[PDB]
């Protein structure tokens, strides 16, 4: 809306089972943004 | 455009745009970790890792313990790509906000509310280690469930107890939210009043900064706001009255934080 709001959601744990979690995952997908960042500062 | 986040007990809406990389930046949902703010665009991913993930607090070291509230410390440099997310959860609440992945100048203070499953964000602030300015504050925010409670007055009143165990004065860096601008307003005005209230007004502006570690452009600004303070031709004076001081603490528009910081249970100093 205009209003951006909230709502309580419950989730239950998923214990017998696409996405890697892995540090290593966000640090590869996040590499090359912190140059670009640490450049349009410089 | 990110509309909304899982995050915790809460789905929440997203406020403004926030540049979540790649393919994530497209969903109309995502699901954070409330514990480590990894973000995942699958539902089926955030079930899978409620029960994997071991994090039940920020990580970093926690500083601060009054009953129900702790703040964790966390360095930019030591565990990035938390701060990382934590920037990027952040942007989706703050319009302003600009940098988002060179954490490694930073200093990040998570607000959290602890309860036997664990410690729950509830806000936090950020500052840079090595500010040219002497900012004690880059950004700071309320996630919306938690607003309207004094979080933001909490952070606010710590990020000063943090400068006056620097032994210096700081000042939030531009821009800030809006929301961030009447806090500011409301913790200044009452620090100042609490302490005019209780010196009968005779110390100096350069007293109060060292005080408080609010610059001495903030207090004049605030006693501009409170029509306290004249510009005698060379310098600035306060110019304070029992009925002015009275008159303001009354009206609810100036009231005491709700939350304040007790430097007793503060456990840190700066580096060295
Ligand atoms: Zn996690």
């Amino acid at each position: 809306l205009a209003v951006p709001s909230w709502r309580d959601h419950s989730v239950e744990p998923l214990r017998d089972p696409l996405e890697n979690l892995d540090d290593s995952v966000f640090s590869k997908r996040h590499a090359k943004l912190e140059l670009d960042e640490k450049r349009r500062k410089r | 455009y990110v509309d909304k986040i899982h995050i915790g007990n809460y789905e929440i809406d997203a406020w403004y745009f926030s540049p979540f990389p790649e393919d994530y930046g497209k969903q109309p949902k995502l699901w954070l970790c409330e514990y480590c703010l990894k973000y995942m665009k699958y539902e089926k991913s955030y079930r899978f890792h409620l029960g994997q993930c071991q994090w039940r607090q920020p990580p970093g070291k926690e500083i601060y313990r009054k009953s129900n509230i702790s703040v964790y410390e966390v360095d930019g440099k030591d565990h990035k790509i938390y701060c990382q997310n934590l920037c990027l959860l952040a942007k989706l609440f703050l319009d302003h906000k600009t940098l988002y992945f060179d954490v490694e100048p930073f200093v990040f203070y998570i607000l959290t509310e602890v309860d036997r499953q664990g410690a729950h964000i509830v806000g936090y602030f950020s500052k840079e280690k090595e500010s040219p300015d002497g900012n004690n504050v880059a950004c700071i925010l309320t996630l919306p469930p938690y607003q309207r409670r004094g979080y933001g007055k909490f952070l606010i009143a710590f990020s000063y107890e943090l400068s006056k165990l620097e032994s210096t004065v700081g000042s939030p860096e531009k821009p800030l939210s809006d929301l961030g601008k009447l806090s500011y307003r409301s913790y200044w005005s009452w620090v100042l009043l609490e302490i005019l209230r209780d010196f009968r007004g005779t110390l100096s502006i350069k007293d109060l900064s060292q005080m408080t570690s609010i610059t001495q452009n903030d207090i004049i600004s605030t006693l501009q706001s409170l029509n306290m303070v004249k510009y005698w031709k060379g310098q600035h004076v306060i110019c304070v009255t029992p009925k002015l001081v009275e008159e303001h603490l009354k009206s609810a528009q100036y009231k005491k934080p709700p939350i304040t910081v007790d430097s007793v249970c503060l456990k840190w100093a700066p580096p060295k």
